[PDB]
């Protein structure tokens, strides 16, 4: 199985440089081109450049001249992209993809690497439980939730009961305000199962090396 | 730079029916060597893009044969014989004929399904947030269709637009509905001076807006 494993999310200050990786496996690394594309929040795709590890040839998007450079480490089957003189315009998700062959497009893609360029400090999330208040919420089904507030930077991972509870879950896109993100997540379960079968949301924020579990109590 | 023009949206499509997405290039993508440098990619919410069609009409490996592509070399069409719920997402055309390689703006495909009223749930501030001087009132409006909706917040009967943060989910890949979260963020000080808090939703499934509320006491 062809696999492209990209490095983890990055929070870096403007004016500096960051280098992200794409470890490939499952095929002859030196026989195919690897390309990189940029996707800003709410935007489409922008091609950055391609690299052929077998001789180390590169084709680049001149729009990024002096901003990006592609390299490859054949001994580790890893491709790299370094971005310099960073500004908020560089904040985005970068994907690496393999070119299936002779002009057959990107047939395999990495999971993407989120890069945030900001002067703001990393701040762990505050997780607040959302349990049925003053108004008997339904009766056949009941909706619970968690409010994740005041964290930076993106992203956070939300699961319920450590991932064992997935149906009826809605985790909403985070919204930025005053340099802090806020997100929410709801889960609808059978009324006859709660509170007998506990419900707990788990919020992981790698950036701050923090994870908090909040059990929802009546 | 080669410009690829695609509509931002497609008309809602009935599940099980055929659908088409088009893309127009500012110049022929046909090579002198006879190769058409046109590709179609699909990106589902929170996922990496997937290749569907390469060289204008060749089916990518890993892509279901429900998808097909054609074109004149300058105008292109991606077709879906039978649309499924999991097909929702954004379809992009792209070209690598000339540098810099470019992508179209993407066309979002939406599934048409039966109207569904939103299930509204309102939640007062948690004791834990209040302790820190904050007071967020949360309102979930889940599984509704169509997507068009308006939420209004009222404190003691008066509309409040300040301090409201809304977020939406993409069309669900299973039931084809939409969901929305609206949060009214106040300071504890402010929260404690008023009594009734209301979340109101205006949707085509009801003449009167769907209301949910509670009284601080
Ligand atoms: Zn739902
Ligand atoms: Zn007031």
């Amino acid at each position: 199985e062809v696999q492209l494993e990209e490095s983890g999310p990055e929070l870096v200050r403007p004016g500096t440089s960051v280098k992200i990786s794409c470890k490939a496996s499952g095929y002859t690394f030196t026989n195919y081109w690897l390309g990189w594309v940029k996707q800003r929040p709410g935007h489409g795709f922008e091609w950055i450049g391609d690299i052929y590890p077998g001789g180390v040839y590169t084709t680049n998007n001149e729009k990024f001249r002096g901003k990006a450079i592609l390299t490859a480490d054949t001994s580790s089957s890893t491709a790299y992209m370094q971005l310099s003189s960073l500004t908020s315009e560089d904040s985005a998700v970068y994907f690496c993809a393999r070119a299936g062959g002779y002009y057959t497009g990107g047939d395999y893609w990495g999971q993407g690497t989120s890069v945030t360029v900001s002067s703001a400090k990393t701040t762990p999330p505050s997780v607040y439980p959302l349990a049925p208040g003053s108004a008997a919420q339904t009766n056949s089904m009941v909706t619970l939730g968690c409010l994740v507030k005041g964290y930076f930077p993106e992203p956070v991972t939300v699961t319920w009961n450590s991932g064992s509870l997935s149906s009826g879950v809605h985790t909403f896109p985070a919204v930025l305000q005053s340099d802090l993100y806020t997100l929410s997540s709801s889960v609808t379960v059978p009324s006859s199962t709660w509170p007998s079968e506990t419900v707990t949301c788990n919020v992981a924020h790698p950036a701050s090396s923090t994870k908090v579990d909040k059990k929802i109590v009546p | 730079d080669i410009v690829l023009t695609q509509a931002a949206f497609s008309n809602p499509v009935t599940l099980g029916a055929s659908a088409s997405i088009s893309c127009r290039s500012s110049k022929s993508l046909l090579n002198s060597n006879g190769i058409i440098h046109m590709y179609w990619y699909l990106q589902k919410p929170g996922q990496s893009p997937q290749l569907l069609i390469y060289q204008m009409s060749k089916l990518a490996s890993g892509a279901p044969d429900r998808f097909s592509g054609s074109g004149s070399g300058t105008d292109f069409t991606l077709r879906i014989s039978r649309v499924e719920a999991e097909d929702v997402g954004v379809y992009y055309c792209a070209q690598n004929l000339e540098l810099p390689y470019t992508f179209g703006g993407g066309t979002k495909l939406e599934i048409k399904r039966a109207d569904a009223a939103p299930t509204v749930s309102i939640f007062p501030p948690s004791s834990e947030q209040l302790t820190s001087g904050g007071a967020s009132v949360v309102c979930f409006l889940n599984n509704f269709y169509p997507k068009d909706i308006n939420v209004k917040w009222k404190i003691d009967g008066s509309e409040r637009q300040n301090g409201v943060l809304n977020s939406w989910t993409d069309q669900d890949t299973k039931d084809s509905t939409y969901s929305m979260s609206s949060t009214l963020t106040l300071t504890k000080d402010e929260y404690e001076r008023h009594n009734s808090y209301t979340c109101e939703a205006t949707h085509k499934t009801s003449t009167s807006p769907i209301v949910k509320s509670f009284n601080r006491n």
